[PDB]
């Protein structure tokens, strides 16, 4: 019922493609991969990173608070 | 002027054939070609002779989608050998 031939109505659209044996599999891989990755990470880093930053701060604070919770209070054994 | 340049470049006499088929005599046709078709150009006028260049075949695809048409036409081809290669036959 839902196969190729009856998916959508498309008019006046031209597509050009070439054979995979005709073109390279890695056309300028590093020289255009690096700026594209940098663009994607600079468009998403402010939405993604600060929650995990404050997870790191909460994790370190909780671990150190537990460590000083196990620490001996020097105020005890001071009266006698 | 573009038509004049094309006409003076590509209508050379060595690249021309006067062909006749049917009720014709070859000697009469040769005499008529000597009378009328002699001295067309024969000279490229700058010693600038064009050269035929081989064409690169590319395995590729063009898809013109227009869904309002009632029927679809699809052509699939590979590279042919050329005129002078006998395996054409
Ligand atoms: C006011 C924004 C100013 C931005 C200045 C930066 C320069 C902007 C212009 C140059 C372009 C730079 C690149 C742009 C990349 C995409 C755009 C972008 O980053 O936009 C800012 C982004 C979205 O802004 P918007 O959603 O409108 O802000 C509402 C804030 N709630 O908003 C952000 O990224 C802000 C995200 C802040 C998140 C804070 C979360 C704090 C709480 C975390 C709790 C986690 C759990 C804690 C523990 C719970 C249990 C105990």
């Amino acid at each position: 019922g839902r196969e190729f031939g009856n998916l959508a109505r498309i008019r006046h659209v031209i597509s050009y493609s070439l054979s995979p044996f005709e073109q390279r599999a890695f056309p300028s891989y590093f020289s255009k991969g690096i700026p594209n990755v940098l663009r994607r990470t600079r468009e998403r880093i402010l939405r993604v990173a600060p929650p995990f930053v404050v997870v790191y701060l909460i994790y370190t604070w909780g671990n150190q608070e537990f460590e000083q919770s196990k620490r001996k209070n020097p105020a005890m054994y001071e009266n006698d | 002027t573009d038509l004049t340049d094309y006409l003076n470049r590509h209508y050379k006499a060595p690249r021309m054939v006067l062909a006749a088929a049917g009720g014709v005599e070859h000697q009469q046709l040769l005499d008529l070609a000597q009378k009328h078709l002699s001295s067309v150009s024969r000279v490229y006028e700058e010693d600038a002779v064009p050269g035929l260049t081989p064409c690169r075949f590319t395995g590729s695809e063009i898809r013109h989608r227009d869904d309002a048409l009632p029927l679809a036409h699809v052509a699939i081809a590979v590279e042919g050998p050329g005129w002078a290669n006998p395996d054409n036959v």
